[PDB]
C-alpha cells in the first residue's frame, strides 16, 4: 500500500513489501480475533 | 575497518543504464510509449538526470495470440558493455486472475525447458517462478533478474518466459529495466565484487562482526548498520551463505532486536525478509527457534521499535511449532503478568479507577510510542519535526487546528480535481525518518516532494499517495532517510467535488535535527543531487527536573483525592451527580496529569536523542531477574504483543490441545486477576477476550466467573479497581461464553447463596450479581424500558 | 414527529386530515420503541389556519402499547394555539393514541407537531418527599426532641422504648436525602441513645456491629453493617465524649468491638 | 497488615492513643520490635504510635533515631547495615516522627545536620532508587524546616556550602524555597462545621489529637492563606487560640502573622499544627519564609552568578541580582519575586499548575527588575561608601552597558560612537525608556561616579535619544507622554547637577540648547493659554530643569 518509490532503486523493494504484508496480516488477525 | 566496510557498501550500489537497450520480442508483444505508461505519474522532471522511463525502459503489452500462453523471449542487447548489477523483470497480471500461473523466467546470452536445455550454457539467471514476484495487490509484481553469473560478466541477453487463460496468457503486462553497479573509484571494482560473491570466508566474517564477535566487540552501531547493507545486497544478488547466517542466527537476532535501535531491526528485518523469500532445510523453523530462544530476553530489549519488528517476524513464522510459540508466550506472559501486578502502585490504581487513565506518569521510562500493527512504531527514537509555512498556492494557509501542534491546510477554493501545494521550511536540513498524514477525503491524491536548496536544484519526490482519501499516509522508518530541509505537499482535490473550503490535516513528521557526518554524506546514497551531545544532555537534565516537578504536582493534587466505594446509596449519588468541587478536582488532576505525560514523552525523546549521539560514538546499548529489573512500560508492551500473538494463534488455530496444561483454573484466575483488573483497557479487553477463547469452553469456566465476581465485588474486598470497567468486561465475557451452561448456573448459585439470609444480605454484591445475571439472561419487549 | 418544529409562520399545515361527513373523531397512534414514563403530550396546531385546530382531544395511553386507556374526558381544544396535556400522575406508556375531534367550523384538521415528553427508566434520559417516604415521622420525632429542650428528656424516654426505632433512624440516616438532612437524623439517634445506657449499647451495636431489625415485621436488610459516614463518625464521637453515668459502659462497648475486630 | 493501608493507619492511630494513655506501653512496643532487623512495617508502626509527648521522648531516649541517622550518613558517604532501598523508607519514617516539634529540633540538631550534607552529596543508586530517595529527601527537608527557623537556617547554610545549578539540586531548590509554606491548621468548634464536606464516604485518617466528627477540622493551607479563607472553608464566626485567650483574631491576619504571634507567645517552634477554636496587629510582619532566610544570607546574589516576559527582562533581572542588597529590595514583593525566581530557573509554572505569564499581575514582571534596581540605587547616595560600592559593581557586571543597549534598541537610536499592535508595542517601549531614564538618573543622582562615565554615556545612544526627544515644539505632544518627559527632565537635571556629566549637555545641536528651546515653547504656550483665559505637574518640570541646566552650563562656561 503506497510504498515510497525510492525503494525500487535498490534490492529492498520486495523486502519492504513483504514486511508490510507481515504487519497488515497480523493486524487483520487481531481485529478478526477480537470480533468473534 | 570503517573504510573497508564503506568500500563494500559503495561496491553494492546500483545505477540505471542511461541509454535504452534494444529488445526483440514475438509479434504478440506490442511496445507502449513510456509517456503513455507514466501519464498518471510523469517522470519529465527526472528526465533531466535520465531518470524517466523514455531513456532506459521498455514496455510490452500482451496480445492474446494463438501461442501467447506459451514461451515468450525478450532478447535484450545492452547499449554498451557494463558491470550489470541486475535486470528487473516486472510483470502485472490481469485483475480477474483465477489461479497464479506456473511460469519460469530465466536470462540467457545469445550465440529444464527444451529451449533452455539447448541454451543451457547461455543461462545467466536461473529459472525464476513468476509467482515469486507478485505484489500485495494480487495482480502485480516484479522479478529482479540477477545472479552471481550476471555480476561475473560485462553484450546481449535473452529473457526466456515459458509457461509449464493459461500460463503466460494470464500475464497481462511485463516490463524490463536494467541497473548497473555504481561507478566507484575502487581499483578493479569488478574483481572486488567477484571476490565477495565467491568466497565464503567473507560471509562468515560479516556475521561475526554483526554479532560483535570480532575486534573485541567494539563494532559501532553505524558499523553494524553497514554490515546489514552488505548482507542485503548479497541475498538479493544470490536470490551456502544461508548456512552462516542460520548457524549464528540466535546472536544475530539478539544483537539486532534486543541490543540495537529501530533502524538496525528494520534493516535486520529486511535482511531476514530477503532470506525467507529465497533443497535447503526449511527456514521457518530455524528463524522461529532463534526468535523463541531470545524471547525470554524480551524484558531486556532496548527499544519498542526493535521489539515491533521482532514480533512481526515471529508472527509470520509462528505457523511452525505452534505449541512452542504458544507455550513460550504463555510462560513469558504468565511470568511477566505476575510482576506487572506486583508493580501496580496505589496511586496508579486510583487513576485507573477514578479517571480511566492507564499510563504510569510516575514511571519515567517508556518503551514504545505509536501514532496511527497499523501505526507508526518505535517513535521514541525520532524527534517531532516542527515546520513553518513559508509559501503557499493561492490564498491557502495553515492554522493550529516537543511535538508539533496539529496543523491543517485551509484552502479557500477547492474546486474539483484541482491541484494546490504548500511548501514547508524546517529551518535546516533534517534527517527525515517518519511521516504520517491523516486520511483526507477532500482530495483524490497527494504528492510529497523534498529539496534542500531548491525544487529544481536538488528536488526529490518522497511519495505520491493515490488512496489518501481512504487511507492515511504512513512512512515508517525510511531506511535511506532523506536529508531534505523543504517539504512541498501538492494535493489534488476530489473529482466531482466543489467544497468551497477544504481542511487537509497536514499530519506529522519525524526524524532528527542533528544529521551525523555519515548520515549527511552525499556519497552514500543512490543517484544523489560531539558538541550536540553535550547540549542534548543539558536539555535532558532540564526535562528530568521539570518532569519530576510535574510528577510531584500530580501526587500533591491526588493526595487530597478520595474514591468512595460503590457499596452504599450515598456513594451511588456521588457517582450520579459529581459535586462541583469534585468536578474541579478532576479538572485540575486531568490538567496536571497531561503535564506529566507530555514531559514523560519529552524525557524519553531527550534520552533517546542523547543515546543516539552516544551511539554515534563507539558504544553499545547495554532470565527472571531481567523481568525484575524491567520497566513497567516495557512489561505492558511485551504483554500486548504476547496477547496479540496468542490471539492470532487462537484465530489462526493442535494449539488448543496444548495451553490446557497451562491456563488452568488458577492460571486463568491468576492471569485475569493480574491483567484484567489492573491492566490497560486494551490489555484488559484482550486478556478477557483471550480467556474466553481459550477457557470459555471448560467446565470450571462459570465457577471462575462467579469466583471472580465473588472475590472482586463482595463488600469485604478492599482492592481498588475500575469496578464499572471490569464489570463491563465481565458482562461481555459472560455473553461470549454464555453458550457454556455453567456460566448462568454458577452465577445464579452465587445469587442463591447471597440471598440465603432471607430464607446478612450483601446488597451491593447482590446488585452486581443481579445486573450481570439480568444482562446475561436478556441476551438469552415489555422489559425493553430497562 | 420531527424534533425540529416547522417555522411558526409555516403557511401550510404540516399535516392535514379531511373529515368525511359522518366522521367526528380522527385518531393518531404514536408507538414508541420502548416504554417511557410519559409526563406531557404537546400538540402544535397549524397556527396559520386555526379553524382546522381540533375542537377537542381525547388522550389514550397504553403502558403495554396494545390496550389503550383514556386518560380523561376529552379536553376542549378549540381556540388554542398550543395544546399542552400534562399528566398529573406520570404513566408508563409505550403507545399514545390521540383522538382529535372534528373542528367546530372546518372539515379539515391541520396539525404541525406532536411531542411526547417524559423520562426513561435508565440512561441519560432518566433525569413532597414526606408523602412518599417515612421521613415525616422522623421530622416529627426530631421536632419533639429538639424544639423544647426542657422536654427533651421526657420525649426521649417516651421514644426510646419502641422496638426497632434506632434501627429505623440509622437506616434513614444512611439513605440519600429524602426530605430530611442527615444532621437532624443524627440528632435523633444521639438524643435517643443518650437517655439510658442499654439503648446506647444497642446503638453502638447498630452503628458498629449489627444494624438489622430485631411479612409485617421491620427488616432493614438493605444496608451493610458498620458503614461509616460523617454522620456515623459524629454520632460515635458524641456518644464517646458525652459525660454521663453510661459513658464508661459505652467506652467499654467500643473497646470490646475493637478487640473483637482484631 | 501491609504498609500504607488505610486500615493499618487506623490501627496504628489506636496504638498511638493507647501509648499516649500508657507511655510505658510504648516502651513495650519498642521491645516487641527489637529495639537489629527493622522492616518498613516496623518503621511505619513506630512512627505512627510514637506521635505523643511521652512516646516521642521515650523514642528519642531509645537511641533508635540516632542509630538510624548515623547509619544513613554512613551509607551516604559510602552502626546498623543500611541499604539504598531502606533509605527512602527511613527518610519517610524520620519525616513522620519529625511531625513532633521535639523530633523536629532533634533532626535539626548538631548530631544530625551532617546527615543533611551526606544526603546532598549522595544525590549531587538505581534510577528508581535514586528517584525515590530524591522524593523522600525533598519531603524530609521540607518537613524539617517547616515553620522551624532553626532548621531553615541550617538547610540554607548547607545549600550555600553546597554551591561554594542543574539536576536534582535545582528541583530541590524549587520545591523547598520556591514554594509557599503549607501549615496544618487544627480547628475546634462548639458547633458542627459542615461546609466543605461531601456526603460520600471519605477516609481522612489523621492523628487522633485532630479529633473526629463535625466539630473538628484539619486543613493543610499555605502560610499565606488569610484567616477569612480558613473560616470560609468551614462556614459571625471568630477564630480563637488558647495562647491568645479571650482576644478575637482578625480574619485577615494570614497564617504567617499568626505564626509570628504564636512563636512570640512561646508556642514550641516546629509545632505540628496550629490549633484554633471556631467561636462566635495587622501590621505584624509575616514569619520569614525559607526563601527570605536564604536571601538574607546573600544567597540571591550567589544565584545570579550561576544563572509574554521578554528574554531581555529576565537577563536584566539575573544580572541585577548579583548586586549587594538588591535581593533585600526585591523581596518587598514576595509573590512577584518568587515568580521571577521561578522564571530564571527555567520554570514557567508558578507552582500551582498555572503558567507564570498567565498568572495574576504578570504585566509587572517584565519591568519589575528595573523598578527594584531603581529603588535600590535611589536609597544609596554617593557620599556613603555603599553608594560607590553599588555603582562600581553595577558597572563591573555590565548593568550600565545593558541599559544603554536596551535604550538603543527601544528608542531606535544607535550608539553615538496591526496598527494598534504597533502602537501598544511603542507604548510599552516608551515605558521601558521612561523607566531606564529614571534608572540612569537614580544611578547618577539617587534620592562618586566613575570619571569614565561620560565616555560611556557619550559613546552610548543616550545623547541621540535625548536630542531627538528634546526637539519637540508641540506642548500637547509633551502632554501625551508625561511620564517619559518627566523622566527625561529628571535625567537632565541629574546630569546638570554633576559637573563631570554636564559636558554631556553643552555642544559635543546640544541637549541643553534643545532644553532651553523647549522651555521657551512651554512659556509661550502658557502665555497663549493666559491670553485665551497632564501638563499641570509637567509644566513646572520643564521650567525647573531648563533653569538648572542653563545655570550649570553657564557655570561650566565660566569655568572654562
Amino acid at each position: 500500500q503506497a510504498l515510497d518509490a525510492r525503494l525500487e532503486v535498490g534490492l529492498e523493494q520486495q523486502a519492504e513489501l513483504m514486511l508490510k504484508m507481515m504487519s497488515t496480516l497480523e493486524a487483520d488477525s487481531i481485529l478478526q480475533a477480537l470480533t468473534n | 575497518t570503517l573504510e573497508i566496510l564503506t568500500s563494500l557498501v559503495e561496491l553494492t550500489r546500483f545505477e540505471t543504464l542511461t541509454p535504452r537497450f534494444s529488445a526483440t520480442v514475438p509479434p504478440c508483444w506490442v511496445e507502449v510509449q513510456q509517456e503513455q505508461q507514466q501519464r498518471r505519474h510523469p517522470q519529465h522532471l527526472h528526465q533531466q538526470h535520465h531518470g524517466d522511463a523514455a531513456q532506459h525502459t521498455r514496455t510490452w503489452k500482451l496480445q492474446t495470440d494463438s501461442n501467447s500462453w506459451d514461451e515468450h523471449v525478450f532478447e535484450l542487447v545492452l547499449p554498451k558493455a557494463c558491470m550489470v548489477g541486475h535486470v528487473d523483470f516486472k510483470f502485472v497480471l490481469n485483475s480477474n486472475i483465477t489461479n497464479i500461473p506456473q511460469i519460469q523466467v530465466t536470462l540467457l546470452k545469445n550465440k529444464l525447458c527444451p529451449f533452455l536445455e539447448d541454451h543451457k550454457e547461455d543461462i545467466l539467471c536461473g529459472p525464476v517462478w513468476l509467482a515469486s514476484g507478485l505484489d500485495l495487490s494480487g495482480h502485480a509484481g516484479m522479478l529482479t533478474l540477477t545472479s552471481p553469473k550476471l555480476v561475473k560478466g560485462m553484450r546481449s541477453f535473452l529473457i526466456h518466459v515459458k509457461a509449464v487463460l493459461r500460463g503466460c496468457d494470464l500475464l497481462q503486462e511485463v516490463s524490463v529495466t536494467i541497473r548497473r553497479f555504481k561507478k566507484t573509484s575502487i581499483s578493479k571494482e569488478r574483481v572486488q565484487r567477484c571476490a565477495m560473491l565467491q568466497f565464503s570466508e567473507f560471509h562468515e566474517k560479516l556475521v561475526n562482526t554483526l554479532c560483535r564477535k570480532t575486534d573485541d566487540g567494539q563494532i559501532t552501531e553505524h558499523a553494524q548498520s553497514l554490515v546489514l547493507d552488505t548482507l542485503c545486497w548479497l541475498a538479493g544478488v544470490h536470490s551456502n551463505l544461508l548456512s552462516k547466517t542460520r548457524k549464528f542466527l540466535s546472536d544475530i537476532v539478539r544483537v539486532c532486536f534486543f541490543e540495537a535501535g529501530r533502524s538496525i531491526a528494520h534493516k535486520c528485518a529486511r535482511f531476514l525478509a530477503l532470506c525467507i523469500s529465497n533443497c535447503q532445510p526449511a527456514f521457518g523453523p530455524v528463524l522461529l527457534k532463534a526468535l523463541l530462544d531470545n524471547m525470554s530476553f524480551l524484558p531486556a530489549a532496548t527499544t519498542g521499535g526493535s521489539v515491533y519488528w521482532y514480533f512481526v517476524l515471529l508472527n509470520y513464522v509462528k505457523d511452525e511449532d505452534l505449541a512452542g510459540c504458544s507455550t513460550a508466550c504463555a510462560s513469558l506472559l504468565t511470568a511477566v503478568s505476575r510482576q506487572l501486578q506486583d508493580r501496580l502502585t496505589p496511586m496508579e490504581a486510583l487513576l485507573q479507577t477514578r479517571y480511566g487513565l492507564y499510563s504510569s506518569p510516575f514511571d519515567p521510562v517508556l518503551f514504545d510510542l505509536e501514532m496511527s500493527f497499523t501505526s507508526l512504531t518505535g517513535l521514541l527514537e525520532v524527534e517531532p519535526l516542527h515546520f513553518t509555512c513559508v509559501s503557499t498556492s493561492d490564498g491557502t494557509r495553515i492554522e493550529r487546528d516537543q511535538p508539533p501542534p496539529h496543523q491543517s491546510i485551509i484552502i479557500e477554493r477547492m474546486h474539483s480535481g484541482a491541484r494546490r501545494f504548500v511548501t514547508l521550511d524546517f529551518g535546516r536540513p533534517i534527517l527525515l525518518t517518519d511521516v504520517l498524514i491523516p486520511t483526507c477525503g477532500d482530495l483524490a491524491s497527494l504528492s510529497i516532494d523534498i529539496w534542500t536548496l531548491g525544487e529544481e536544484v536538488d528536488g526529490r519526490r518522497l511519495v505520491v499517495a493515490t488512496d489518501i482519501s481512504t487511507h492515511s499516509l504512513i512512512l515508517h522508518d525510511l531506511i535511506p532517510p532523506p536529508v531534505c530541509r523543504f517539504m512541498k505537499i501538492t494535493v489534488i482535490g476530489r473529482y466531482g467535488s466543489t467544497n468551497a473550503r477544504a481542511k487537509i490535516p497536514l499530519g506529522f513528521y519525524y526524524g532528527h535535527t542533528y544529521i551525523l557526518p555519515w548520515e549527511s554524506e552525499l556519497k552514500l546514497m543512490h543517484d544523489p543531487l560531539d558538541q550536540h551531545l553535550a547540549m542534548m544532555v543539558a536539555l535532558q537534565e532540564d526535562i528530568q527536573c521539570r518532569y519530576n516537578l510535574a510528577c510531584h504536582r500530580l501526587e500533591t493534587l491526588l493526595q487530597s483525592i478520595d474514591l468512595p466505594p460503590l457499596n452504599s446509596a450515598n456513594n451511588a449519588q456521588y457517582f450520579l451527580r459529581k459535586p462541583d468541587k469534585a468536578v474541579e478536582e478532576d479538572s485540575r488532576v486531568f490538567s496536571a496529569y497531561q503535564d506529566c505525560i507530555q514531559l514523560q514523552l519529552q524525557l524519553n525523546l531527550a534520552h533517546n536523542a542523547v543515546q543516539r549521539l552516544k551511539v554515534a560514538l563507539g558504544a553499545s546499548r547495554k532470565p527472571e531477574d531481567l523481568i525484575q529489573t524491567s520497566s513497567t512500560e516495557q512489561l505492558r508492551t511485551i504483554i500486548r504483543y504476547l496477547l496479540d500473538t496468542l490471539l492470532s494463534l487462537l484465530h489462526a488455530s493442535s494449539v488448543p490441545a496444548v495451553l490446557q496444561s497451562t491456563f488452568h483454573a488458577q492460571a486463568c484466575e491468576e492471569l485475569f486477576k493480574h491483567l484484567c483488573i489492573s491492566g490497560t483497557p486494551k490489555i484488559r479487553l484482550h486478556t478477557g477476550l483471550l480467556l474466553v477463547q481459550l477457557c470459555g469452553g471448560e467446565r470450571w469456566w462459570g465457577q471462575f466467573l462467579s469466583n471472580v465476581l465473588q472475590e472482586l465485588y463482595n463488600s469485604e474486598q478492599l482492592l481498588i479497581f475500575p469496578q464499572d470497567r471490569v464489570f463491563m468486561l465481565l458482562s461481555c465475557i459472560g455473553q461470549r461464553s454464555l453458550s457454556n451452561s455453567g456460566v448462568l448456573e454458577s452465577l445464579l448459585n452465587l445469587l442463591d447463596n447471597l440471598l440465603s439470609p432471607l430464607q446478612v444480605l450483601d446488597i451491593p454484591m447482590i446488585s452486581w450479581v443481579v445486573m450481570l445475571v439480568s444482562r446475561l439472561l436478556d441476551y438469552v419487549n415489555q422489559w425493553s424500558f430497562i | 414527529l420531527q424534533a425540529t418544529p416547522p417555522h411558526r409562520r409555516a403557511r401550510s399545515a404540516a399535516w392535514s386530515y379531511i373529515f368525511l361527513p359522518e366522521e367526528a373523531w380522527c385518531d393518531l397512534t404514536i408507538h414508541l420503541p420502548a416504554a417511557v414514563l410519559l409526563k406531557e403530550i404537546h400538540i402544535q396546531p397549524h397556527l396559520a389556519s386555526l379553524a382546522t385546530c381540533p375542537s377537542s382531544v381525547s388522550v389514550e395511553v397504553s403502558a403495554d402499547g396494545v390496550n389503550m386507556l383514556p386518560l380523561s374526558t376529552p379536553v376542549v381544544t378549540s381556540g388554542l394555539t398550543y395544546i399542552k396535556i400534562q399528566l398529573v400522575k406520570a404513566e408508563v406508556a409505550s403507545a399514545v393514541c390521540l383522538r382529535l375531534h372534528r373542528p367546530r367550523d372546518a372539515s379539515t384538521l391541520g396539525l404541525s407537531q406532536i411531542k411526547l415528553l417524559g423520562l426513561t427508566a435508565f440512561g441519560t434520559t432518566s433525569s413532597d418527599q414526606v408523602s412518599k417516604t417515612s421521613i415525616g415521622w422522623l421530622r416529627l420525632l426530631h421536632h419533639c426532641l429538639t424544639h423544647i429542650s426542657d422536654l427533651e428528656g421526657m420525649m426521649a424516654s417516651a421514644a426510646a422504648p419502641t422496638a426497632n426505632l434506632l434501627q429505623t433512624c440509622a437506616a434513614l440516616l444512611m439513605s440519600p436525602y429524602c426530605g430530611m438532612h442527615s444532621p437532624n437524623i443524627e440528632v435523633v439517634l444521639v438524643k435517643i441513645g443518650l437517655q439510658s445506657t442499654r439503648i446506647g449499647l444497642k446503638l453502638i451495636d447498630i452503628l458498629l456491629r449489627n444494624c438489622a431489625a430485631s411479612l409485617n415485621s421491620p427488616l432493614l436488610f438493605g444496608r451493610l453493617n458498620g458503614l461509616s459516614s460523617d454522620s456515623t463518625i459524629d454520632i460515635l464521637y458524641q456518644l464517646g465524649t458525652t459525660q454521663d453515668p453510661g459513658t464508661k459502659d459505652r467506652i467499654q462497648a467500643l473497646l470490646k468491638w475493637v478487640s473483637d475486630s482484631a | 497488615l501491609p504498609c500504607n493501608m488505610v486500615l493499618k493507619k487506623a490501627v496504628d492511630s489506636l496504638l498511638c492513643s493507647m501509648c499516649h494513655v500508657h507511655p510505658n506501653y510504648f516502651s513495650l512496643l519498642m521491645g516487641w520490635m527489637g529495639i537489629l532487623a527493622l522492616t518498613e512495617s516496623h518503621l511505619a508502626t513506630l512512627a505512627s504510635s510514637s506521635q505523643s509527648p511521652e512516646a516521642i521522648k521515650q523514642l528519642l531516649d531509645s537511641g533508635l533515631p540516632s542509630l538510624l541517622v548515623r547509619s544513613l550518613a554512613s551509607f551516604c558517604f559510602s552502626k546498623m547495615p543500611i541499604t539504598a532501598d531502606l533509605v527512602a523508607p527511613i527518610l519517610r519514617f524520620l519525616t513522620e516522627v519529625g511531625n513532633s516539634h521535639i523530633m523536629k529540633d532533634w533532626l535539626g540538631g548538631s548530631e544530625v545536620n551532617p546527615l543533611w550534607t551526606a544526603l546532598l552529596f549522595l544525590l549531587c543508586l538505581t534510577t528508581q532508587q535514586r528517584t525515590a530517595i530524591e522524593n523522600a529527601t525533598v519531603a524530609f527537608f521540607l518537613q524539617c524546616i517547616s515553620c522551624h527557623p532553626n532548621n531553615q537556617k541550617l538547610m540554607a547554610q548547607v545549600l550555600c556550602e553546597l554551591f561554594q545549578i542543574s539536576g536534582f539540586i535545582r528541583r530541590l531548590f524549587l520545591q523547598l524555597m520556591l514554594e509557599d509554606e503549607k501549615v496544618t491548621m487544627f480547628l475546634q468548634s462548639p458547633c458542627p462545621l459542615y461546609k466543605g464536606r461531601i456526603n460520600a464516604t471519605s477516609h481522612v485518617i489523621q492523628h487522633p489529637m485532630y479529633g473526629a466528627g463535625h466539630k473538628f477540622r484539619t486543613l493543610h493551607l499555605p502560610v499565606s492563606t488569610t484567616l477569612s479563607d480558613v473560616l470560609d472553608r468551614v462556614s459571625v464566626f471568630h477564630l480563637f487560640h488558647k495562647l491568645l485567650a479571650g482576644q478575637p483574631l482578625p480574619a485577615e491576619m494570614t497564617l504567617a502573622q499568626l505564626l509570628t504571634l504564636l512563636y512570640d507567645r512561646k508556642l514550641p517552634q516546629g509545632y505540628r499544627s496550629i490549633d484554633l477554636t471556631v467561636k462566635l496587629l495587622l501590621e505584624t510582619c509575616p514569619i520569614q519564609s525559607p526563601l527570605q532566610v536564604f536571601a538574607g544570607m546573600g544567597g540571591l546574589a550567589l544565584i545570579a552568578e550561576r544563572l509574554p516576559i521578554p528574554a531581555h527582562s529576565l537577563a536584566a533581572f539575573g544580572l541585577f541580582l548579583r548586586l549587594p542588597g538588591y535581593a533585600e529590595v526585591l523581596l518587598k514583593e514576595r509573590k512577584h519575586a518568587q515568580c521571577l525566581l521561578r522564571l530564571v530557573l527555567g520554570v514557567t509554572d508558578d507552582g500551582e499548575g498555572s503558567h507564570i505569564l498567565q498568572s495574576p499581575s504578570a504585566n509587572v514582571l517584565p519591568t519589575l527588575p528595573f523598578h527594584v534596581l531603581r529603588s535600590l540605587f535611589s536609597t544609596t547616595p554617593l557620599t556613603t561608601d555603599d553608594g560607590v560600592l553599588l555603582r562600581r559593581m553595577a558597572l563591573e557586571i555590565g548593568a550600565l552597558h545593558l541599559i544603554l543597549v536596551c535604550l538603543s534598541a527601544l528608542s531606535h537610536h544607535s550608539p553615538r560612537v496591526d496598527v494598534e499592535q504597533a502602537l501598544t508595542k511603542q507604548r510599552l517601549e516608551e515605558e521601558h525608556v521612561t523607566c531606564l531614564l529614571q534608572v540612569l538618573a537614580s544611578y547618577i543622582n539617587p534620592v562618586a561616579l566613575p570619571s569614565v562615565l561620560l565616555e560611556l554615556l557619550s559613546q552610548s545612544c543616550l545623547i541621540p535619544a535625548m536630542s531627538s526627544y528634546l526637539r519637540n515644539d508641540s506642548v500637547l505632544d509633551m502632554a501625551r507622554h508625561v511620564p517619559l518627559y518627566r523622566a527625561l527632565l529628571e535625567l537632565l537635571r541629574a546630569i546638570a547637577s554633576c559637573a563631570a556629566m554636564v559636558p554631556l549637555l553643552l555642544p559635543l545641536t546640544s541637549v541643553g540648547t534643545l532644553l532651553a528651546k523647549m522651555k521657551t515653547c512651554v512659556d509661550t504656550y502658557t502665555n497663549r493659554l493666559r491670553s485665551k483665559r497632564g501638563l499641570t505637574l509637567l509644566v513646572p518640570d520643564i521650567q525647573k530643569t531648563a533653569e538648572i541646566v542653563y545655570a550649570a552650563t553657564t557655570s561650566l562656561r565660566q569655568a572654562n
